[PDB]
């Protein structure tokens, strides 16, 4: 048994990561109080749950997890909260005054003072391990802290754990529920800094978290909280392998070998089925062809774009519920007569499937039918690279006008690194373009 | 625990101040004496960041009152919330400005400043992690715009990290009190431009104008004036002080307002301007229309740089976006194209005290060009002629110092221009 | 249309289908970073100091 | 009031649908550079799709599919009628191809001479063309050597197919030409094909003993105008149209424009378009399309119909544009923002 440790750095990171361990505890049958009747080895054990939860000599299970965010208000949230019996206080970690949405505020100014602090409350998780696989870091690209905060900590995660995996879990930013206009300043400049330092990032679009609620929901403008809980059970589907017995992305290591042939090219896209509205009458199941089939529909991908003009580098299929490998390759037999896939030649046109028997686990009063089945499929495609150049547009129009940029050369950043950050990206549309067309 | 410390200097500044603490008092449920009688937990969520806790659960405003007279804090002192403000917070002197911007610059107001920063201190010590300062003052006069300026660059020099915030009255030959208000306003539009990271523009010609045309009184006082900027003041700082994430703060708002250092001034503006109940689209029609503008620039004459809208009531907040998205998509020939998504909309369940709902509108727009047009043309005028100079070289300024603010104030025009194509 | 590598336990099971074949800074550096960016805003303060003192 | 950017000032098609547009009162024209636009008038080359569909509250609508490349190139078309299992390499209507790369650079050469020799044995009508899409720069020949060796001589991929030796003349004249059917795709992918077509005629006699001289062999209204002699003599501008053209199948030949082509042109482009529907759909994307096609077809003296090529930013007849321009905003434009017949096309039903 391997552990691994989540860090969840600025407001998107600890809300999401609130809503994420919530969901743990119900999967795992742990309590508010962190007691874990089914847990029969009191106060120690290396099961697969024990990879994200230690345990104390009074039985309780504590989450291998750190938050950090700048300001206290949201942390605060946790410490009152629910859950506020789960961390210890070392866990949850606050400062006075926030980034301002200044990536230069975030990563310099306010992180130079605080980076020792987050470090050290992570070697006391790190000493409780017997073997960590590595970290996930759960932030958004938008927040001053979330974009300038999580990139230093990730240079200094690689220099503390060289030998340790890192995974994000990034939220791309939508204008639909962002107030900053500076937020494509802020994604480019922390996607650049980080590059070289993640292993493997699962980008969640908040345009289409929120599009699939209102749309599957029938939530009209929703909330953080309704945008988390959906988030958190595709996270929960991707982390499920970490936490219970299997075969398939066993550890951290296997995400980057299926998913991630080429370094820089480490963001999977995710798509999530089914989606259904829990104030339903109530709702016909649906079938494993039906919900393998909704893993090709755009309206389901936690980025929209089009893969049927990608090409696909590696394919996951993550079934939870009641499914049979029989019914899983009958229905993929069916989508390739059907579907526009097309794998880069130097790849194998195939597919890794895992399979939980587990249903996922929905939170009571949440906004989420209880299902019998549902899929996660993580392909690595560079039709996602759209993303990117929406995004890279939207830093042209500003950047072209010096728009804002006193305020990050205030906070002690060059110019200089906004172009170099700049051209990382260029290369970076120019290396999907290579591999996809 | 982010404190804003509130600063009110001179005849305008101290009595618009007053009428603010009035408002937002009792939007957060306090009395005159400072008791806190609300019902609403949401009242308190963001007490802090414009009140002191007291003894016996009093709230205390954050305030600092200066004058170089005493006449206007007397009234203050005397007036309705008189009482809730500090008494050691009061500082002014005998001598008066006489409408000097230099007598409240050099002369007068140097002489008080030491003892209005000591009370500015006093405060910032008691503040768990201070957001930055807020001045309400006009620029026509002299202690307000010499003095307050003044303030400013003190403030700045002692707390250089900090936000600065101010509400500032614009002079208008509609609503004068002496000829020598373009002086003044010219003088301390320099002083804003390098020493401020927020100045909401506040145009006498334009309340005016609301009043008479819009509001339909006959002859305005400059109390119904005071009525609008009370309104405003409490819907522009409405994200200060309820729960929320869009422009939540000083820096926040400022990073997402300036693109610019120096292009920080703002057209603010109120809707609705009895009984009828307003739907989502009036309250956006109206807020966007330059009748509900208080700084007397069209904005059809210029462009958008960015804008911050603030909605307050109980409403659709699906049919605001809609309405919101529905002039951005009508008129984007008003907004610059190289600010992507440069238009943000909050919403506040909480209300102004007599009104189902209100929206209020804050805007960078190039536009606001036309209004240092209007002081410059005046300032030049008399400039020319070095007409009314004396009152000022005799505190010892040099014409030198004149040509300098005239040509500031100029280049400043032509910065809003360049962005305008 | 192969299957391979099918893994089952008690919680679930795992395979692979193939429907084709185919065809850092070190910790000195980071300091000098942060510690660069530090000067840079201690000068412009220093300026912004000696314009006010002026 | 809804609004609309032209980021492609060379159509004439969606010059004059701009300019109807505005004539409304209620469409509004924006810089090619703003983002906050109902329609989008792309450009030929790159057009940004990944940009569109990510405006909050904007339905955005774009005039063409995304992917429909693969049917408007020479090569590709080639490669998809071949490989897709719809159109099969049997297909009956369209000329055996083969793609064929230059030396300097999969490619069909063998495969091509393969056919060729068996022609040549068989004592069979062995005459090719070859051509690419980076042209005005063809060539027609009967011998392999000087078709595959034209191909090297240039830098770009190519396609050698069968020449239609036995083509429908028209009389008098003894004269070539081909038929050009304009057909809309709209946001829901229904076929719409504009009632009116125009044939492209040579206006010199078709001469099959020497394909050096290309005027009376290629129909195109630029070549006729400029290298033909006769150039609108039998028609205006060699352009007849399917009032004359059906008129005379009836003198001539007994028979109608529709028994004994329209059928074959309507099958031919509902194959074709039925075919990329699952690759180019928008039906369940954040944005929609539509796209207006020109087909090009040949007639042989069996009344038999071949697909030429299809072309994805077609020009117009001259007297054709008032009535087309306005059949694609009323079916195109105005069915995804309304307003405040007796249909000009010829909706070609099918399965989605
Ligand atoms: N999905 C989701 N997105 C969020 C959430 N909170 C904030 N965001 C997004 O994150 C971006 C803003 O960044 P934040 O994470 O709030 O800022 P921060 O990391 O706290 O950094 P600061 O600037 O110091 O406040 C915007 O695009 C928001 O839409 C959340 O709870 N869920
Ligand atoms: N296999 C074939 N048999 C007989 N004629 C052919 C032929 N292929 C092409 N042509 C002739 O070539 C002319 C058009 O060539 P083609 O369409 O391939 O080039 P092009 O695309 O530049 C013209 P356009 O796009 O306007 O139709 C037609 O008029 C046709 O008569
Ligand atoms: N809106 C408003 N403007 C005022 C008020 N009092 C004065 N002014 C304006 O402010 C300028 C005079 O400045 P004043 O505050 O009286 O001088 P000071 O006391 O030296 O700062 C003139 O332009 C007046 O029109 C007021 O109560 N409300
Ligand atoms: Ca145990
Ligand atoms: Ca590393
Ligand atoms: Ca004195
Ligand atoms: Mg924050
Ligand atoms: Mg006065
Ligand atoms: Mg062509």
């Amino acid at each position: 048994m391997r552990e691994c440790i989540s860090i969840h750095v600025g407001q998107a990171g600890v809300q999401i990561g609130n809503a994420c361990w919530e969901l743990y505890c119900l999967e795992h049958g742990i309590q508010p109080d962190g007691q874990m009747p089914s847990d029969k080895t009191i106060g120690g054990g290396d099961d697969s749950f024990n990879t994200f939860f230690s345990e104390t000599g009074a039985g309780k299970h504590v989450p291998r997890a750190v938050f950090v965010d700048l300001e206290p208000t949201v942390i605060d949230e946790v410490r009152t909260g629910t859950y506020r019996q789960l961390f210890h206080p070392e866990q949850l970690i606050t400062g006075k005054e926030d980034a301002a949405n200044n990536y230069a505020r975030g990563h310099y100014t306010i992180g130079k003072e605080i980076i020792d602090l987050v470090l050290d409350r992570i070697r006391k998780l790190a000493d409780q391990c017997t073997g960590l696989q590595g970290f996930l870091v759960f932030h958004s690209f938008g927040g001053g802290t979330g974009s300038g905060f999580t990139s230093l900590l990730m240079e200094r995660l690689s220099v503390d754990y060289g030998k340790k995996s890192k995974l994000e879990f990034s939220i791309y930013p939508a204008p639909q529920v962002s107030t900053a206009v500076v937020e494509p300043y802020n994604s480019i400049l922390t996607t650049h800094t980080t590059l070289e330092h993640s292993d493997c990032a699962f980008m969640v679009d908040n345009e289409a978290i929120y599009d699939i609620c209102r749309r599957n929901l029938d939530i009209e403008r929703p909330t953080y909280t309704n945008l988390n809980r959906l988030i958190s059970q595709i996270v929960s589907s991707i982390t499920a392998s970490l936490r219970f017995d299997g075969a398939l992305n066993v550890d951290l290591t296997e995400f980057q070998t299926n998913l991630v042939p080429y370094p820089r090219i480490h963001f999977p896209l995710a798509t999530y089925a089914p989606v259904i509205s829990a104030e339903k009458a109530y709702h016909e199941q649906l079938s494993v062809a039906e919900i393998t089939n909704a893993c090709f529909e755009p309206a389901n991908q936690m980025v929209k774009c089009d893969p049927r003009h990608g090409k696909y580098m590696a394919c996951c299929l993550l079934y939870r519920g009641d499914v049979v490998p029989k019914d899983v390759n009958a229905a993929i037999a069916t989508i390739k007569t059907k579907r526009s896939i097309q794998f880069v030649d130097w790849c194998p046109t195939g597919f890794k499937v895992g399979i939980n028997y587990q249903p996922p686990t929905v939170v009571p009063g949440g906004d989420l039918a209880k299902v019998q089945r549902a899929v996660c499929m993580l392909s690595n495609t560079t039709a996602i690279a759209e993303a990117w150049a929406r995004l890279d547009h939207k830093f042209d129009l500003m950047y072209a006008k010096r728009a804002f940029v006193h305020w990050y050369v205030g906070e002690g950043m060059e110019e200089g690194e906004f172009s170099e950050a700049r051209e990382d990206m260029a290369a970076l549309e120019k290396d999907y373009e290579e591999v996809g067309v | 625990m982010r404190e804003i410390v509130h600063i009110q200097a001179g005849q305008c500044g101290n009595q618009i101040g007053a009428k603010f603490w009035e408002v937002i008092s009792d939007e957060h449920g306090i009395d005159p004496t400072g008791s806190y009688h609300g019902d609403s937990d949401l009242q308190l969520e963001r007490i802090n960041v414009y009140y002191n806790e007291a003894t016996g659960n009093k709230y205390v405003p954050r305030a600092i009152l200066v004058d170089l007279e005493p006449g206007t804090m007397d009234s203050v002192r005397s007036g309705p919330f008189g009482q809730i403000f500090r008494p050691d917070n009061f500082v002014f002197g005998q001598s008066g400005a006489g409408n000097n911007w230099a007598k409240g610059h050099y002369t007068e107001g140097a002489e008080l400043v030491d003892s209005v920063l000591d009370v500015v201190r006093k405060e910032s010590e008691s503040c768990d992690c201070l957001q930055g300062f807020q001045l309400t003052h006009s620029l026509g006069g002299g202690t307000g715009s010499g003095m307050g300026t003044l303030l400013i660059s003190k403030i700045r020099e002692e707390y250089p990290d900090r936000i600065m915030n101010t509400f500032s009255v614009m002079p208008s030959p509609k609503v004068s009190d002496t000829v020598v208000e373009p002086y003044n306003a010219t003088l301390s539009v320099h002083q804003l431009v390098e020493n401020t990271d927020e100045t909401y523009c506040i145009d006498n010609e334009a309340l005016y104008d609301i009043c008479f045309r819009t509001l339909k009184l006959t002859t305005p006082t400059y109390g119904d004036l005071n009525h609008l900027v009370s309104a405003t003041m409490s819907g522009v700082t409405t994200c200060l002080r309820f729960p929320g994430q869009l422009n939540a703060d000083l820096r926040k708002l400022a990073v997402n307002m300036v693109p610019f250092p120096r292009l920080h001034f703002f057209m603010p503006g109120f809707a609705p301007l009895q009984y009828r109940a307003l739907t989502v689209p009036e309250l956006t029609q109206q807020m966007f229309d330059s009748k509900n503008m208080m700084a007397a620039c069209d904005p059809r004459h210029g462009r958008y740089l960015t804008v911050a809208a603030i909605f307050r009531g109980r409403m659709s907040m699906k049919e605001v976006d809609e309405q919101m998205l529905n002039v951005q998509n009508k008129n984007s020939s008003y907004f610059v194209e190289w600010i992507p998504n440069n238009v943000k909309t909050a919403v506040c369940d909480i209300p102004p005290r007599g009104l189902k709902m209100s929206a209020t509108f804050i805007g960078n727009s190039t536009a606001i060009q036309e209004l240092f047009k209007r002081i410059s043309e005046q300032f030049t005028a008399m400039f020319r002629r070095k007409a009314f100079l004396h009152w000022y070289t005799g505190e010892g300024m040099d014409e030198m110092e004149f040509t300098e603010a005239e040509s500031n104030m100029n280049d400043l025009v032509s910065e809003y221009q360049q962005y305008q194509d | 249309m192969e299957v391979i590598e099918l893994n089952k336990c008690t919680s679930g099971q795992s395979f692979e289908v193939i429907l084709k074949p185919p065809s850092d800074p070190s910790l000195e550096e980071i300091q000098k970073k942060l510690e660069a960016a530090e000067e840079r805003r201690k000068y412009q303060e220093a300026e912004l100091l000696k314009h006010l003192a002026e | 009031m809804y609004t609309f950017v032209v980021r492609d000032e060379n159509s004439s098609v969606y010059a004059e649908v701009s300019r109807l547009l505005l004539a409304t009162g209620q469409w509004k024209r924006l810089r090619k550079d703003n983002p906050r636009f109902n329609l989008m008038l792309g450009e030929r080359n790159r057009l940004p799709f990944g940009r569109l569909g990510h405006e909050p509250g904007l339905v955005q609508l774009v005039n063409y599919y995304r992917g429909a490349d693969k049917l408007c190139r020479k090569a590709s078309l080639v490669k998809l009628i071949k490989t897709s299992p719809e159109l099969s390499e049997s297909c009956t209507w369209f000329p055996e191809s083969y793609v064929i790369y230059p030396t300097n650079l999969t490619d069909e050469r063998e495969v091509f001479l393969a056919a060729y020799n068996r022609r040549r044995e068989g004592r069979e009508g062995n005459v090719w063309i070859a051509k690419s899409s980076a042209g005005a720069g063809i060539l027609i020949s009967s011998e392999a050597s000087e078709l595959l060796d034209f191909i090297d001589e240039q830098g770009q991929v190519h396609v050698i197919q069968k020449y239609l030796e036995k083509p429908l003349l028209l009389e008098p004249g003894h004269r070539k030409f081909d038929i050009r059917s304009w057909v809309l795709v709209d946001h829901l992918y229904n076929i719409y094909l504009y009632r009116e077509g125009v044939l492209r005629t040579s206006s010199e006699p078709y001469n099959s003993a020497n394909f050096q001289d290309k005027t009376c062999h290629l129909t195109n209204h630029c070549i006729q105008k400029e290298y033909s002699k006769n150039y609108g003599r039998y028609e205006e501008g060699n352009e007849m149209f399917f009032e004359e053209f059906n008129q005379y199948l009836m003198d001539a030949l007994n028979t109608t424009l529709e028994n004994s082509i329209l059928l074959q042109i309507k099958h031919i482009i509902r194959s074709c378009l039925m075919c990329i529907e699952p690759a180019i759909s928008t039906k369940h994307l954040h944005y929609q399309s539509f796209q207006l096609f020109g087909f090009d077809f040949m007639v042989d003296e069996e009344l038999k119909v071949w697909l030429i090529e299809v072309n994805g930013a077609p020009a117009c007849a001259q007297k054709l544009y008032a009535e087309l321009c306005q059949g694609i905003v009323d079916v195109a434009i105005s069915s995804v923002f309304p307003l405040a017949p007796t249909s000009i096309f010829i909706k070609l039903h099918h399965h989605h």
